[PDB]
């Protein structure tokens, strides 16, 4: 009920979705492997080593 | 000065003014300038040219 109130749609999104606990990463067509790898695989590695 | 057609061979009805211009050929030639591509190598990241 309170939702609206905070001018969130919660058909679209819910006010627990804004804390990520839970990651996508992007596919290999976003990020090249021959650019040697793109920054983006470097800091989801580095994601994967501090968990 | 008086000026003959060569064209036609008549003279021309107006005087030409003739004299030596100093001219000085730039660097900005259509050789290097001329340039196409129908398709060739495009990026990797955003596929287009």
């Amino acid at each position: 009920e309170d939702v609206p109130l905070l001018l969130m749609n919660p058909e679209a999104g819910k006010p627990s979705d804004l804390i990520l606990t839970r990651l996508l990463v992007p596919p290999l067509c976003i990020r090249p492997s021959v650019v040697n790898e793109d920054d983006l695989t470097m800091k989801l590695t580095e994601i994967i080593f501090l968990n | 000065d008086y000026v003959t057609s060569g064209i036609t061979g008549e003279p021309l009805e107006a005087y030409i003014y003739f004299g030596p211009v100093y001219y000085q050929k730039l660097k900005h030639m259509v050789l290097d300038k001329m340039h196409a591509r129908a398709r060739g190598p495009r990026a990797v990241l955003t596929r287009q040219p």
